[PDB]
């Protein structure tokens, strides 16, 4: 063949197989992340797996804060994830400097995604093998959830997942939105945790998951403590 | 710094047997105003060297940061070598001459004092990059006032002890406080020795105002 | 012949530069070293575009009378 | 030049004269010194006229791109920051004194931008040669939470005071009212002065002027 | 406002010989009316056969000495030989002319032994025009020193006086005397004289006292 | 399969194999370990003596990247020295701009991003070095970080790199470093290195140790030779 | 001023379905006339004209550069430029050199390509566009010709009356200044024709 | 303009007048020269308004990016160092005098003074701007170690009032801010609230 | 096959070895042997020169960088000349700037960085030359070796080039006495060591030997064919 092995060249069917391989690179990590939106809150959950006891559990995280009121969860290569996180933080601060107001979540996602496009069009560099999911509150639009992928697609979502169990998780979430009644903050967090736990079969403990939330009442992105996570987990088991 | 903004005056230095001493007032003047009165115009470059400056304090701080990072990086590579006071003096001469050639002068005139390999060093560097070594040094109005006294005692006595050198710089600081407007009462004294660099805190000059009543 | 002409030009300009700067005549060894330095540049350590990527496909014999008397130097594509 | 602006209860009112002077001769009348940056943000300009026109046009285009991409109406702070950063980069060599006025999701915002990149958010602002007289009127009669008609009257009075007292200014008065709901751009709102009637007709009859040569070239209308 | 030059004073002298060259200078550095230091010799040993003396702006003197030493090392590495006095002279001319438009404010004298073994002195203006001279004085006291050298060494304006080749002893006597006179009647020059004599043996440095101000 | 030739490429199954091949580089290296305790961080390296001719205190794998931080490396020594120069430049720039000693987490992040730059581009290979960084500051505390050739960075209570990583990691795991103090930790580091050293395959080693902590007033430094000799004698005694 | 070095006068006027553009003919170096045939009005279309006064060199240079831009525009877009668009192009050209300006004061006069609505405007040194419905003037004698226009001009003039007015104004204005004169040329643009006449004027 | 900061235990009090001038015309009589560089770091701005605004926004940008990437509250010394590097590198083209004051957990309340020319000094109290000249004596006499927060507020108010009455460039209302671990309390003193001192009144 | 993974320096091998760097390390073996050894007061470099023909002069194997540093080369003369120029300029820069002789350790660190840059980037080849650097500084006599790989070592003694293992083993068995030797004893030891590398038929001569000595009182001097005769005469014979 040879139509793979370079991002620039098109297949005879015009598919650009290299970026599709970058999509597989996300699943190679073996972790899953889920994001679900609510009427007044947006949450991100992801597996936290510590391979060795010696590792400091505090340092390992896939949840990062792009700015005070935006948070992200990265899935894929850890290094590419950290690099994209840094680029996102730079883009947000530069937006604030130039335009005088906090970057919208959609525009941040668009900037990061079009950067991913310049990666998937120029020859020498490779697409970053990571996926981003951004959550924030916009005053006009309420909560928001968005996802960047290695291709440059940046579509917004009511709820999403990324990682190895993405298809199972989106099947689960699709059923839940179809039986739409609402999602308050507690139900939002419960839906996220139930989705992740059901698709993985994990039956989590508080250490195994890390959750981050935004709410219209408290717009700042915060990563909940193990105690708060256990509080939500116990509520799930009780009912 | 084409225009000096905040400046200090009159760093003095004299080399004694087994070391060198330098002293400086702690005032940075915003053009005839004693704006800053606790600034330190003497630095510890390394254990074997001191440096003190007269002129723009901002240029002094920049030189502090640059030279300190240089000293740090040699300490990091840690091969047992270190910069001599002669070496620091040479680099400083080069830097000031380059900034002069670029017509972006560093306004400061500095005294580099150090004791290494059993030999004392005391050297001058001007904003134009004029540099030399001498037994005693005085910058600013110190050159006109204090340096005669230092030269007299040194010409009659080529070698001096630490105690008499300290008394001498104190006396010269007293003279400069009397007859220089930009000067200040509080001053530091710092001495390089075989042991190392130690900078004394705010020291003050006893002043004789007897001639006032004579009028 | 072509890259020979190039190296001969380098030799001539270096001799005249030495005359200009020091008011003296180069030694045969120094001239041979001067051209050799140019020959070495096939490695492309320098970032200049105007250096031939291929080695110079010529060998030179430099013969001249210097302070040390008659001297004959050999130069090869390597630049040795 | 007199340009001035005020913030009323539910929006902004902007005002300016309509005179352009090259030296001490009135090069133009009915000049427009109220510019379009965005549908919700208009800006008066003073200083070097070309600098004002071109910088306002450039920021208008940049904000058009920004609004198109973001999909929401542009904010006034964004216009202010773009303007001030460009002006600061040019170090006052581009000469523009600007009264920036627009309404956005936050509310009504009035900004005053100097040639060197300074900015000031105020309830009322004036710029140009007549700024002092207009500011005298504003300092006298401005009150908070004015109605739209009251604000229009105040701005008209201020621009008129600049017109009569200052030489550089003087022509019809323009007003612009930006509200959250609507925009009303008011080329001449008032015509304080008018040219007098020409008592004597000097219309030159045909043949008054001699002609050495003539060439008529027909145009192929089609 | 900022003036990139200051005249740090000093004078330099060089006098050639049939088999020797001498280069001599004051050791005073003076900015304005004040004396920076009384021991700052203006003579520098470039090679065994060559000495350079520089007077003018001291920063330019220092940088030019460093440049000449570095380029001497570079010539040694490249050519596997030491620079001759003429070579150093031409190189110095080019170096000085490099900054035609922001010049080195220095008056330079190169004194040395040539390849033939005779003494040679090369004298330079601030912008690098250079000429071989039997003797020359440079710096603040050029005007005072050079006429007496012209009379005694060159036998100019002297009628019915025999011409003798200059000797080492007579040359050193003359140098000491002229520098004493310049010490008397030039404010800048005084407080010591360093005499650097170059012969086939090598540089030899003698210091003699001149009057302190 | 041409997928493994370059780092710009992806495998069809989503793997960048050049980076993994570079990760295999460090395993060629002799082991090095760093342990973090309450007082500070201790580093140790098993520096194999290839020849008697080589001077002692040469081929140092423990570098000082700033006064308050030290670096221990495994993998290609050339790449490691270059990375140390990069880290020193980053620390100096941080001091020059922000006016204080660089936080270790930030320094690890910056050098990790510099490393991660190389995995992307085709023109340049990934680094062949994996290195540990450690510092103690009264504000931040004891911190130990490890950077792989990929640019992944994490904080480790105890860490090992090189050939004997797994065995060293279990030995470190049975230690309880959190309660312990540095002057004991040097002895246990010596014990672990002597254990993991293979006498048959590796002829001889000279234990190279360093630490940073309150006992240094927060300066990374090479161990005093008396303490080195005490720890080495203890390690030989425990080895049996 | 540098503008007064060569000297010139340019005028345009708006009638009813017509425009007139008129300019002097002198070319002289500070006082010494060289030629009485200088072209200061150039054609930029079928019924669109530009008039340049100021430095002769910048007059010719901006005319040539504008014709370069305009010819590329006409070829690319397959239509004649609208007068307002030519104004904007000239303003961009002049503002490109905001520092080190071309020393000119252009005047555009023409009819719309389709409506044939008349258009007159002027631009400053650094490209400030001013559109007027009555007249526009530029050159050394702006003061005199401004007063003369303000008096003589009347709205909705016939072509013949427009020619008479512009001719009288230019002649009487350039009579009262030293550096412009030596004849004046009047171009009259109507939808169906262009009429160019050279008036009889004082050669002093 | 007059800008003044004073350090009390556990925080700082900042103070500044509201007057900015073009020549003898008061272009804005209600200017706010106390700007937040960060949640607990403020700068008092004196000198050219354009220069100070530009440098303040730039330092805000850099310190925010630094704070988020470090995941820690920024240090007042760090902000002051950024200000110094900018002002020193552009000392020829820049005309600004800044007082950087704030609270950080590491070193408590801090006050740093960046005069024109780009040098950094930490001071127990700092005064800057045109009007600081007139009140050097008042601050030198009045200042006492270990003042309370309210005492420092009154001290800053009195000093700024004196400088305002004696300086034409200074004037308007007094804008005062108190920055501490708890947060920023900003207040404005106007009219009768501004401290007033007697006149000679022959 | 594995012909792949050998083409360029920028390609890692499946077992973590950059084969082009190793192929460059083979280059030093091609050159004529060199030996360096030090005492408490001196550092010595000795070399075996080669000649293209009887009529041709022997090549220059020892080069002086500065008064306090000099080098001897094994491997490509081109790379040797280039690196020597770089080192000479670095030493000249140090003397100009700081007015001190450059530390030899710092100089070899600079060489290591400059040499390392080719290995990692596509383009310029690794410097396929091995140098022995010997100098005296304030710390004392020093000998270093630099490989075509940028790694460098500090040595009591070392030999590089063809058949250098024989010299290395001689040096190792005789190393203890070197430290207290006179310069004559030390140069004699080094001469015997390089004599080990020679073919049995060949023997040391005035022509094919060059000796380089530096010490506290001695600047770096290369004793040439005529000048090596005092040092060579002491040596007895082949064993």
């Amino acid at each position: 063949a040879g139509f793979d092995r370079h991002i620039t060249i098109f297949s005879p069917e015009g598919r650009l197989y290299q970026v599709e391989y970058a999509f597989k690179a996300i699943n190679q990590g073996g972790l899953t992340s889920v994001a679900v939106r609510g009427k007044d809150c947006a949450v991100i959950v992801t597996q936290k797996k510590v391979p060795d006891k010696l590792l400091d559990s505090s340092t390992v995280t896939h949840l990062f804060k792009i700015t005070e009121n935006i948070g992200c969860v990265m899935t894929g290569m850890t290094a590419d994830s950290r690099s994209q996180v840094q680029r996102a933080r730079y883009e947000a601060a530069n937006w604030k400097y130039k335009y005088g107001y906090e970057i919208p979540v959609d525009m941040l996602c668009k900037r990061i995604a079009d950067i991913s496009q310049v990666y998937t069009q120029n020859a020498e560099m490779r697409p970053l093998g990571c996926c981003m999911i951004l959550i924030g509150i916009d005053e006009e639009q309420g909560p928001q959830v968005y996802k960047c992928d290695p291709a440059g697609y940046y579509c917004g979502f009511k709820a999403t997942a990324a990682g190895v169990k993405q298809t199972e998780s989106t099947s689960f979430l699709e059923k839940k939105v179809k039986k739409k009644f609402d999602w308050t903050f507690e139900q939002t967090v419960e839906t996220a945790i139930t989705c992740l736990s059901t698709v993985l079969s994990i039956d989590f403990k508080p250490s195994e998951i890390e959750v981050g939330v935004v709410t219209v009442e408290n717009p700042k992105f915060r990563i909940l403590t193990e105690a708060e996570i256990d509080a939500h987990l116990v509520a799930l088991a009780e009912r | 710094t084409q225009n000096p903004m905040v400046t200090g005056t009159s760093v003095l230095g004299v080399k004694f047997e087994g070391g060198v001493v330098i002293a400086a007032d702690m005032l940075g003047s915003y053009g005839s105003l004693a704006r800053f009165r606790n600034i330190s115009r003497i630095m510890r470059v390394n254990n074997s060297t001191m440096l003190g400056a007269s002129g723009d304090y901002a240029d002094f701080q920049y030189l502090k940061q640059v030279l300190g990072q240089m000293v740090i990086d040699e300490e990091l590579l840690g091969d047992g070598h270190s910069y001599s006071p002669r070496a620091i003096h040479s680099w400083l001469t080069r830097a000031m001459y380059s900034r002069r050639s670029k017509m972006n002068p560093l306004w400061n005139t500095m005294v580099i004092g150090g004791y290494a390999d059993g030999e004392s060093f005391l050297g001058y560097v001007d904003m134009l990059g004029v540099a030399y070594e001498a037994p005693s040094l005085a910058t600013g109005y110190g050159a006109y006032l204090a340096q005669p006294l230092l030269r007299e005692v040194l010409e009659k006595q080529p070698v001096l002890s630490q105690t008499e050198a300290r008394d001498l710089v104190e006396r010269c600081m007293r003279v400069l406080y009397y007859r220089d407007a930009r000067s200040y009462n509080r001053f530091q004294i710092a001495t390089v020795t075989e042991k190392g660099v130690e900078i004394e805190g705010p020291l003050s000059t006893e002043t004789n105002w007897d001639i006032a009543h004579m009028i | 012949i072509a890259d020979a002409k190039t190296l001969i030009d380098k030799a001539r300009v270096e001799t005249q530069n030495h005359w200009f700067t020091y008011n003296e005549t180069m030694t045969v060894e120094s001239v041979t070293q001067a051209v050799s330095n140019l020959a070495l540049q096939f490695g492309e350590e320098d970032a200049d575009p105007g250096a031939m990527s291929r080695p110079f496909g010529v060998a030179l014999l430099f013969g001249g009378v210097d302070e040390k008397g008659p001297q004959l130097f050999h130069m090869d594509p390597s630049g040795t | 030049t007199t340009i001035a602006g005020v913030v009323y209860k539910d929006g902004i009112v902007l005002g300016a004269d309509t005179r352009a002077t090259e030296g001490m001769v009135v090069a133009d009348k009915n000049c427009s010194k109220i510019h379009f940056i965005s549908p919700n943000i208009y800006c008066c300009g003073a200083g070097t006229a070309a600098d004002t026109d071109m910088t306002t046009q450039l920021i208008s285009s940049n904000l058009e791109l920004h609004s198109l991409s973001t999909g929401r109406l542009p904010r006034v702070v964004t216009a202010n920051r773009m303007l001030k950063q460009m002006l600061f980069r040019y170090q006052g060599y581009i000469g523009a004194a600007l009264v920036l006025g627009g309404v956005d999701v936050t509310g009504p915002h009035l900004y005053s931008i100097y040639p060197h990149g300074s900015t000031d958010k105020l309830p009322y602002v004036t710029m140009g040669s007549g700024s002092l007289a207009a500011m005298a009127v504003f300092e006298d009669k401005f009150r908070p939470d004015m109605e739209e008609e009251e604000a229009k009257n105040l701005v008209s009075e201020a621009i008129a005071a600049g017109i009569f007292n200052d030489l550089g200014s003087g022509s019809n008065i323009d007003l612009c009212v930006i509200s959250k709901n609507k925009l009303d751009f008011l080329r001449p709102y008032t015509v304080p002065n008018k040219k007098g009637t020409r008592l004597g007709r000097y219309r030159c009859e045909k043949g008054t002027t001699a002609v050495l040569t003539e060439k008529i070239t027909p145009l192929e209308i089609e | 406002r900022f003036s990139p030059y200051v005249f740090n004073g000093g004078t330099i002298l060089a006098i050639a010989g049939e088999d020797f060259a001498i280069v001599a200078s004051d050791t005073r550095l003076s900015e304005g009316f004040s004396i920076h230091t009384r021991d700052s010799p203006k003579c520098y040993k470039l090679t065994d056969k060559t000495v350079i003396g520089c007077s003018g702006f001291h920063g330019d003197c220092l940088t030019l000495t460093k440049i000449i030493e570095a380029r001497l090392k570079m010539y040694k590495h490249s050519n596997n030989k030491a620079m001759t006095t003429g070579a150093i002279a031409a190189m110095l001319s080019t170096i000085l002319y490099s900054r035609r438009f922001f010049p080195y404010y220095v008056y330079n004298i190169i004194g040395g032994l040539d390849e033939e073994g005779k003494g040679a002195v090369y004298s330079f203006d601030p912008v690098g025009s250079y000429q071989r001279d039997s003797f020359k004085a440079g710096g603040s006291a050029s005007a005072m020193l050079q006429p007496l050298l012209d009379n005694q060494v060159g036998f100019k304006n002297m009628q019915n006086v025999e011409h003798v080749p200059l000797s080492l002893d007579r040359a050193m006597r003359l140098v000491k005397d002229v520098f004493i006179s310049a010490a008397e009647r030039d404010v800048y020059t005084g407080d010591a004289l360093r005499i650097c004599i170059v012969t086939k043996e090598g540089i030899r440095e003698e210091t003699v006292s001149l009057r302190k101000d | 399969t041409g997928y493994d030739l370059s780092a710009s490429t992806f495998s069809p199954d989503g793997r960048v194999f050049q980076v993994e091949y570079a990760m295999k580089a460090v395993e060629n290296s002799s082991t090095a370990i760093g342990i973090r305790c309450k007082d500070g961080v201790v580093f140790g390296v098993e520096k194999l003596v290839l020849s008697k001719l080589y001077e002692e205190g040469s081929n140092k794998r423990l570098f000082n990247v700033d006064r308050h931080v030290g670096m221990a490396v495994a993998g290609l020594l050339a790449d490691a020295r270059s990375l140390a120069d990069i880290a020193r430049e980053e620390a100096s720039n941080f001091r020059s701009n922000f006016g204080y000693n660089i936080p270790l987490k930030h320094l690890a992040d910056r050098v990790a991003m510099y490393v991660h730059a190389y995995t992307l581009y085709s023109a340049v290979r990934p680094f062949g070095c994996s290195f540990m960084l450690g510092s103690y500051s009264v504000n931040d505390g004891a911190q130990l970080y490890m950077i792989d050739p990929s640019g992944v960075s994490y904080g480790y209570w105890g860490c090992a790199i090189g050939k004997a990583r797994q065995a060293a990691k279990t030995e470190i795991e049975k230690l309880q470093m959190k309660e312990m103090t540095c002057r004991d930790i040097v002895k246990e580091v010596a014990k672990i290195i002597y254990i993991v050293h293979d006498e048959v395959k590796d002829k001889a080693f000279e234990l190279e140790l360093s630490w940073v902590g309150e006992l240094t007033n927060g300066r990374h430094e090479i161990v005093p030779k008396d303490i080195r000799e005490e720890a080495e004698k203890y390690a030989k005694e425990s080895l049996k | 001023s540098i503008m007064s070095y060569n000297g010139g006068a340019v005028m345009a006027m708006k009638g009813k379905n017509c425009v007139a553009i008129a300019a002097d003919r002198r070319f002289g170096i500070q006082a010494q006339m060289v030629t009485t045939d200088f072209q200061k009005i150039f054609p930029m279309g079928d019924r669109l004209y530009i008039g340049l006064a100021g430095l002769a060199t910048d007059v010719q240079t901006v005319a040539q550069r504008l014709k370069f831009r305009l010819n590329l525009y006409e070829l690319k877009e397959g239509r004649q430029i609208k007068p307002y668009t030519l104004m904007s192009m000239v303003a961009n050209l002049l503002y490109e050199k905001r520092f080190g300006p071309y020393y000119t004061e252009p005047v555009i006069a023409g009819l719309d390509p389709k409506t044939f609505k008349p258009f007159i405007c002027s631009l400053d040194l650094i490209g400030c566009p001013m559109v007027t419905d009555d007249f526009v003037v530029s050159g050394t004698c702006a003061e005199q010709m401004y007063g003369m226009c303000e008096s003589l001009w009347e709205p909705n003039m016939d072509p013949d009356h427009l020619f008479e007015t512009i001719s009288q104004a230019m002649l009487n204005a350039v009579d009262r200044d030293a550096v412009s004169g030596m004849g004046v040329i009047v171009h009259i643009i109507e939808k169906d024709k262009i009429t160019t006449r050279t008036l009889k004027a004082r050669m002093d | 303009t007059t800008i003044m900061a004073v350090q009390f235990d556990g925080g700082v009090v900042l103070g500044a007048d509201s007057r900015t001038t073009t020549g003898s015309y008061i272009a804005n009589r209600v200017t706010d020269k106390l700007t937040p560089i960060h949640d607990r770091i403020f700068c008092c701005r004196s000198g050219s308004a354009a220069d100070t605004q530009a440098v303040a926004d730039a330092v805000t940008y850099q310190l925010g990016f630094h704070s988020i990437e470090l995941n820690e509250p920024p240090l007042v010394h760090t902000a002051a160092s950024l200000f110094k590097e900018m002002c020193y590198r552009y000392r020829e083209d820049l005309m600004a005098g800044i007082i950087i004051a704030g609270w950080d957990p590491q070193e408590g309340g801090q006050v740093y003074s960046v005069p024109m020319g780009g040098m950094m000094v930490r001071q127990s109290f700092a005064i800057g701007g045109s009007g600081s000249s007139y009140i050097y004596g008042y601050v030198d006499a009045t200042y006492r170690e270990g003042m309370t927060k309210e005492e420092c507020l009154q001290f800053t108010a009195n000093a700024l009032a004196l400088a305002m009455e004696r300086d034409g460039s200074s004037g308007g209302v007094i804008r005062l801010a108190a920055i501490a671990e708890s947060g920023v309390e900003r207040q404005v003193l106007l009219g009768d609230q501004i401290p007033k001192f007697a006149v000679a009144t022959l | 096959f594995r012909n792949q993974y050998d083409n360029d320096v920028t390609v890692w091998s499946p077992q973590g070895r950059i084969h082009q760097i190793e192929y460059a390390m083979e280059a030093v073996k091609q050159g004529s042997a060199t030996v360096g050894l030090k005492s408490k007061t001196h550092a010595v470099l000795v070399a075996l020169k080669r000649a293209q023909s009887e009529l041709a002069a022997h090549q220059k194997k020892i080069l002086h960088v500065d008064n306090h540093i000099g080098i001897s080369i094994a491997g490509l003369t081109a790379d040797a000349r280039l690196l020597c120029n770089f080192m000479r300029q670095e030493c000249l820069d140090s003397r100009f700037v700081f007015d001190r002789p450059l530390p030899v350790s710092r100089l070899v660190s600079l060489i290591g960085s400059k040499t390392q840059i080719p290995t990692q980037r596509y383009g310029r080849r690794p410097y396929g030359v091995g140098l022995l650097i010997a100098g005296y500084d304030d710390m004392g006599p020093h000998i270093f070796q630099t490989c075509p790989s940028a790694n460098y070592f500090d040595c009591r003694a070392m030999s590089i080039g063809a058949r250098s293992q024989s010299a290395r083993t001689y040096l190792e068995r005789h190393m203890s006495e070197f430290m207290e030797c006179n310069l004559n004893e030390l140069v004699k030891h080094g001469l015997r060591a390089l004599r080990e590398t020679l073919p049995a038929e060949q023997d040391l001569t005035t022509k094919n030997v060059s000796i380089g000595i530096v010490g506290k009182d001695l600047e770096f001097t290369i004793y040439d064919d005529d000048d090596v005769s005092p040092f060579l005469e002491g040596l007895e014979e082949r064993p």
